[PDB]
C-alpha cells in the first residue's frame, strides 16, 4: 500500500577488525565445490 | 430431419469443444512440458555453480506461460480455449451486409449465443440453424430462411481458441498448428540462454589462466565486452524465429476494418 | 503496541537426541568452522544414507533444495554446534543472544552486568532486552557486551 | 427483472471489483515480488564486496515500483486499480454522437457515477442501465432508453487499472496479461544488472595478472573502456523489451481525437 | 449548500495543499536523500584516494538541488510547491472563450486569486465558484451563472507544484509520479559519476604493471585516450534516461500558442 521507500542507514561503525585464522582441528568438513567446465587431452588424438 | 444440441448445428457451426473440458485442458496437452525445452537443450544441463542445485520445472511452467502469451499478442489470436462473453456496436453497413461480425478474438471453436437486446431484455434472438461462422477469421455471418449506427446493442458468446492437433503432419483450421509448439518452445528457450548465459563461468570473466608450479590451465569463453555468453544462440534463435513467425503471418493474413 | 517474545534457536548438545532426529529425518543444519554452514539429512527410503545440501535456506515452492550424498562424521556433529533448520533463521540475529551476560548503565550511573533472560520485539523490529533483577526492558544502544 | 447494486448493470458495466478490495490488492499479488527477479537472475547472487550483506528486499520492492511506474508510462495506461474523480467538457460533436466520452486512465473496470453539472449541483443524474462502457478502449457511450463547447459540464468517477488473472494463460480485456509483469521485470532487471555489473572484480578494473613465489593468475573481465562488465545483458534485455513493447502496443493502439 | 474556504471550491479547484506547509515541504519528502544515491551506488564508496575522507551529504544535497532543478526546465515544469504572483494581458479571441489561460508554471494545485484590474484598483473580482481550473495542463476557464488587445489588465494567483505521492504505484495529476523521483535520481548520478571516474587509479592512468625481485602486478583499467573512467556508466544512464524522458513527454504533451 504505502509506497517503498529507501529510508535510513543501518550499518554501525566498527574499528580495528582483526583478521580470521582457519582453526586447526581434527574433525572431519565438507570441501565447498565449484561445478564448471573441465579441461582434459584428446588421448586418442595423441594416439594418433 | 437433423439431431444437434440446439446452439450447435453440424452446418455451419458444428460442435467441437465441450464447454466443461475448457478447464480440464492445459499446457501438458499441447506438448508444452519443461522436458520439452530440455530436449531441445539437449545435452546443457542448466545448474547454479556454487551449489549443485538445477532450475525446477516450476520455472520452465512460469517461462512457458509468458511465451505462449507473448505469441497470443505477436500474432493476434486466442491459443487456449477459453469462453467470451462480447458485446458489439451496430454498424449499418456491416448489419445489412448479412449482419456481419468480426470477433475480437479468433480462431472461433464455436458460437453457442447470439442475441440483439435494447435494455437488457432479447428483443430478437435468432434460430440456431440460421447464423453461420468462419472459423479461422471469427467471421459471423446471418442467413435468415423461413442515426447509422448504436453501440452495444448485439450480444455474442463464443469459445476462442485451438484444440491439440489429433493427428500428425496435419491440423484443421480450427486445430493448433504445429508451428505455434515450436514458436512458443523458441520463445522460451530465448528466455532460459538468457539465464544460463551467467553461469559458464564465474560471472562476468571472459579470459583467464592458471599457472601453478609448471602446471597451466587457460580458458578463453565466448563472454567478452560487446557480446553475451549465449548470444551467440540468441542470434540464431532470431534468424530462426523471423523465418518461422513471418511465414505464418501468412495463414492467418493481414487485418481490415471499414471507416 | 509490541509484538509477542522470539525464540532463539537451541542449540543441540546431546548427541543422542541428534541422532535421533536424523533418524526421524528431520533436517539438521551444521555450522562447520571452516567452510561455513550446510544441511545434513537423511535419505528417504530403503537406501538409508546421508545427504548433504548447501542450498542454505527454507524450502519453497520456487527453491528446492537438492541433495548429495556424503560420509557425515560424528566428531563432525560433536564439535560443531547443530540447529534445527525449522527453527534456525534470518528472522532475528539479535546482537545479545538469550542467557548472554551484558553490561548495561543503571540510572545511579554504576555499570552493572547481567545475563538477559527475555528478548522480545515490537512494531518498529526493535529488540527490548529484559535483565534480572529490573522490569524496564532496555534497548540496544544501551547495553555492551564484554567478552573474556 | 434483474438484481443488482443500483451503480452496476450486468448488461454494459458488470461489476468486476470491490471499491474496499483496491487498497488490499498490491504488488505481490500481481506477481512483482522480489523473488521473480531472484528467480530470473538465478545462480547469480549479488553482494557488497566490503561486507557480507546483500541487498535486502526493500531495493527490490523500491525497483519494481518505479519499474511498473516505468511501464505505465511506455503505454498511456492505468496498471493498478486505481479510483478517478474526473471532470470532462462539454464537446458538442461528441456529445451529440450518445455522449461518447475517453477516459484518461484505461482501462476501465467499472463506473460508480456519472452527472451532468452546472455550478456543483447536479443538474441531471443519468440512470444507470442509460450508460455503457467499453472497458479496454474506456469509451463511455449512453443509449437513452423509456457557443459549441463549455468547460467541465459533466462529472465522472470510475475504477482504472487491471485485475490479476485468474487462469492460467489467459486473459480478459479486463485482466492484466503475463507480459505486462514480465516487462515490469525486465524493466527491474535493467536497473539491478547496472548495479550489478560494477561489483564483479573491485572497481574499474578491466584486465589483471599477478604472480606472486612461483603461482600466476591472469584474469580478463568483459569490463571495457567502451563498455560496462553487465553491458552485454542490458543490450539482450533491451532486444527482448523492444520486441515485448511493440507487439504489446498492438494490443491497445494508437490514440485518436478529433480537432 | 456546501461549506468550504471562500477561494476554495470543492467542484472545480479542491483544495489540496495548505498555504503554510509549502514552506515545510522539502527534497526530503519527496525521497531525494543522499541515501537514495548511494543505494543505487551499492556497493560503490566515493572516497579521496589519498585519504581516508568520503565526500560528504550536502555535496549530495546541492547535485540533488541542481538535477531536480535540471529536470523542471527539461519537460517545463514547476516542480516543488511554490506560490505564484501571474499577470497576463488580455487577448479578445481567449477571453470570449471561456476566459482560456494559460498558466506559465503547470501543474496548478489550487487557484486563490482571480481578477481583473485597470489601474491597480480591482475593477471586477469574480465569484469563486464560477471558475474552475485544468490541473495538470494548468487552464484556467471561467463559467458564469446567475483595440483587440490590452497588456496585463488581469491578475492571477496560484500554487504551481506535485504532492509527494501517497500510495504507491499510483499517482493523481496533481500529483508526482514516480517517474520524475528516478529521473531527478539519474541526473545526480550522472554528476557523481563524472566525479568518482577520476578517482579509479591515479590521474589519467590507463595501463600499469609494477615488477619487484620477481613479484609482479599488473592492472589495465577503464581509463583510456578516448574513453573515460566512468563513461560506461555514464552512457548508459543516457540510454536510460532517452527511454525515461521521451516516456514522460507523452504524458504532458506537446505545447501550443495561438497567433
Amino acid at each position: 500500500e504505502k509506497p517503498y521507500m529507501i529510508g535510513a542507514n543501518s550499518n554501525p561503525n566498527v574499528i580495528n577488525k582483526s583478521t580470521t585464522y582457519t582453526t586447526t582441528t581434527q574433525a572431519d568438513e565438507q570441501d565447498k565445490p565449484k561445478y564448471t567446465t573441465r579441461l582434459e587431452f584428446d588421448t586418442i588424438d595423441m594416439i594418433r | 430431419s437433423l439431431n444437434y444440441e440446439y446452439p450447435y448445428h453440424p452446418s455451419g457451426n458444428p460442435k467441437h469443444i465441450d464447454v466443461s473440458e475448457i478447464d480440464n485442458l492445459t499446457l501438458a496437452d499441447y506438448g508444452w512440458s519443461p522436458d520439452a525445452v530440455k530436449a531441445y537443450m539437449f545435452g546443457i544441463v542448466v545448474q547454479n555453480p556454487d551449489t549443485g542445485q538445477p532450475m525446477g520445472d516450476e520455472f520452465y511452467n512460469h517461462i512457458l506461460e509468458r511465451a505462449v502469451g507473448k505469441a497470443e499478442r505477436a500474432l493476434d489470436i486466442s491459443i487456449l480455449p477459453d469462453t467470451q462473453h462480447e458485446m458489439r456496436d451496430y454498424h449499418e453497413t456491416e448489419f445489412n451486409s448479412y449482419m456481419f461480425v468480426h470477433a475480437y478474438r479468433k480462431p472461433i471453436l464455436q458460437v453457442e449465443n447470439l442475441q440483439l437486446q435494447f435494455n437488457g431484455r432479447p428483443i430478437y434472438k435468432y434460430p440456431a440453424n440460421w447464423w453461420k461462422v468462419e472459423h479461422l477469421a471469427g467471421h459471423v455471418q446471418l442467413f435468415p430462411t423461413a442515426a447509422t449506427f448504436a453501440p452495444q446493442m448485439i450480444r455474442l458468446e463464443y469459445v476462442s481458441g485451438m484444440l491439440p492437433r489429433k493427428k500428425a503432419g496435419r491440423n484443421k483450421p480450427w486445430e493448433m498448428p504445429p508451428e505455434l509448439e515450436q514458436l512458443v518452445i523458441k520463445y522460451a528457450l530465448k528466455e532460459i540462454y538468457q539465464v544460463w548465459g551467467n553461469l559458464i563461468i564465474g560471472a562476468g570473466i571472459a579470459n583467464k589462466t592458471l599457472e601453478v608450479d609448471g602446471i597451466t590451465e587457460t580458458i578463453g569463453t565466448t563472454q567478452s565486452a560487446m557480446y553475451g555468453g549465449a548470444s551467440a544462440q540468441i542470434l540464431q534463435i532470431n534468424e530462426d524465429i523471423k523465418e518461422l513467425l513471418d511465414g505464418l503471418r501468412a495463414y492467418f493474413g493481414y487485418n481490415m476494418i471499414g471507416l | 503496541i509490541s509484538l509477542n517474545p522470539i525464540q532463539d534457536a537451541k542449540p543441540i548438545d546431546d548427541i543422542v537426541d541428534i541422532m535421533t532426529y536424523l533418524k526421524n529425518g528431520k533436517v539438521l543444519r551444521v555450522k562447520q568452522d571452516n567452510q561455513g554452514d550446510i544441511l545434513v539429512r537423511m535419505s528417504p527410503g530403503k537406501h538409508k544414507f546421508t545427504e548433504v545440501s548447501r542450498d542454505l535456506d527454507k524450502e519453497s515452492f520456487y527453491y528446492k533444495r537438492h541433495w548429495v550424498l556424503y560420509n557425515v562424521s560424528v566428531n563432525s556433529l560433536i564439535t560443531f554446534d547443530v540447529y534445527l533448520d525449522e527453527e534456525y533463521s534470518e528472522t532475528t540475529k539479535v546482537k545479545y543472544p538469550k542467557d548472554t551476560i551484558v553490561e548495561y548503565t543503571r540510572e545511579d550511573q554504576e555499570k552493572d552486568v547481567a545475563m538477559i533472560k527475555e528478548i522480545l520485539t515490537d512494531n518498529n523490529g526493535n529488540y527490548f532486552y529484559a535483565l534480572i533483577g529490573e522490569t524496564m526492558l532496555f534497548d540496544e544502544n544501551k547495553l555492551n557486551k564484554v567478552k573474556d
